[PDB]
């Protein structure tokens, strides 16, 4: 499958995906990093490029990464630059990853996936408000 | 058998919960979903968000045991594959009985509760329950506990016989 | 401030919010709880309360939760009913909990808080895809 790198600042990546894995089971080919004060982008794409030599990464990786900007962000930017089939999309949340790994299995391609993580991880933010009675 | 199509019968207190229901309904090629349940046909309130969040492209529909065996009963749903929803494996034996045939039951999750026992990482059970559940056994019927098709399946007997004798 | 309570399926709240404060500082007037296998909403509900007995909600109280109809979700759905200045907001990301926080000190109206979170929750979700040369 495409693979699947998740990182954040500090060290909630690991933590995503615990939760994703208590909804979907747990999960193949995807890495996380963390990202800890006195760090610099540097020190992040040498962990990127550990994980991702243990991934699949022949159909494509995902970058889903905290905030646009940041150094896990920006780190992963410099990856994926003049790569096909490379992509970093911030503002990762639980909607996006459930419904990103479930479609991961069906053998979408690479442009359909990161379309559907973009949708799914806008539309599931939603507050409940009044509720028509 | 010449009428509605049991695509499957998952067991669950929650109903829709997380993507559990997206997923299970692709999986299980399923555009309808019917919940069976007094107490939520009796909450308008949840109806409506329920019936708001239902999956695109899927419709969900809520009525009670005693209207669920007549829309059975109707071949305008024959051929049609639905999944049918419930609360409590009581709830699958009065179907049962009603003579609405199922061949296994499939238990999703059931919230704990003091007085019951463990089964599963979610499942509990009281004495009430797996009563119902040993009925269906001795019908014939395959009993499954599993949270998501992707985790392994285990039997319902087997958990409750190495706590039940 | 209007307070701010966590919940995730699993351990990610508590990492979501360490993530926010290494990059705010730490934050005041904000709970998390954790839902673990086996826990049902009524568990859930206790937590939340218990947290709550914890934190100034005179303002109000805005639960960011991870997914729409998760337990999480339900038994905060379940709270907030009948109150007033009480939302739930399912989809949390970190640029939604910065830009909440960050506004909070600002003391903004719960209504402007809530569309805050929101609409910064979806705009945070953003792919890099190709750039212009």
């Amino acid at each position: 499958t495409i693979a699947i790198v998740i990182g954040t600042e500090g060290w909630a990546a690991e933590q995503l995906l615990k939760t994703a894995e208590m909804l979907l089971g747990e999960q193949e080919n995807v890495g996380w990093i963390d990202f800890v004060p006195g760090e610099n982008a540097e020190t992040l794409i040498e962990k990127y490029n550990a994980q991702l030599a243990k991934l699949d990464t022949t159909k494509g990786v995902l970058f889903l990464v905290d905030t646009w900007g940041g150094s896990p962000f920006n780190a992963a930017s410099r990856i994926v630059v003049d790569k096909e089939h490379y992509e970093v999309i911030a503002g990762v949340n639980i909607p996006m990853l459930v419904e990103t790994l479930m479609a991961r299995d069906d053998d979408p391609s690479f442009d359909e996936l990161v379309a559907l993580a973009v949708e799914t991880g806008r539309e599931g933010v939603k507050a409940l408000k009044a509720k028509p009675v | 058998n010449d009428y509605m199509v049991i695509g499957l019968a998952r067991i669950d207190d929650r109903l829709i919960h997380g993507q559990v229901a997206t997923r299970w309904t692709k999986e299980t090629n399923v555009s309808r979903i019917i919940v069976v349940s007094d107490e939520v046909a009796a909450d308008t309130v949840r109806k409506t968000l329920l019936t708001q969040v239902a999956p695109p492209g899927v419709t969900a529909h809520v009525v009670d045991v005693a209207k669920m065996i007549r829309v059975y009963n109707n071949p305008k749903y024959a051929g049609e594959r639905v999944m049918l929803l419930f609360t409590n494996p009581t709830d699958v034996e009065r179907l049962v009985e009603g003579g609405v045939k199922i061949t296994s039951v499939n238990v999703g999750g059931m919230a704990f509760r003091q007085g019951k026992t463990q089964v599963n990482n979610a499942v509990s059970v009281d004495e009430k329950d797996i009563e119902a559940f040993k009925k269906l056994n001795a019908r014939g019927i395959e009993l499954e506990v599993r949270k998501v098709s992707t985790d392994p399946k285990l039997k319902m007997m087997d958990l409750i016989s190495k706590i039940d004798k």
